[PDB]
């Protein structure tokens, strides 16, 4: 979480996916890590 | 794991980390290693 609101939810999910989920999965005894948050990605919202 | 042409950085960040994320928590895993070389090839050795 971000109590000071310095990081939006997207930044938290990005950081969690990029630097936490991998090292959590790399723990012995962890069978699966489901990330309830998606990695950052360049979105192109086109306008039809 | 083969991935022709691609230098070792690509095999290391796109392939080996993925497989290593599942190699943990395998039964009786003594230790595990993974070497990616310039031939576009990675050898991930799980030693039990």
């Amino acid at each position: 979480n971000s109590p000071n609101n310095q990081y939006s939810e997207v930044d938290l999910s990005d950081y969690l996916v990029r630097n936490v989920v991998e090292e959590l999965k790399r723990v012995e005894g962890v069978g699966k890590v489901q990330s309830f948050g998606a990695e950052k990605a360049m979105r192109i919202w086109v306008d039809p | 794991a083969t991935y022709p042409g691609a230098t070792a950085k690509t095999i290391n960040d796109s392939v080996v980390t993925l497989i290593e994320r599942e190699l943990s928590g395998v039964k009786n895993l003594l230790y595990y290693s993974a070497t990616t070389d310039t031939s576009g090839t990675a050898e991930i050795t799980a030693t039990f």
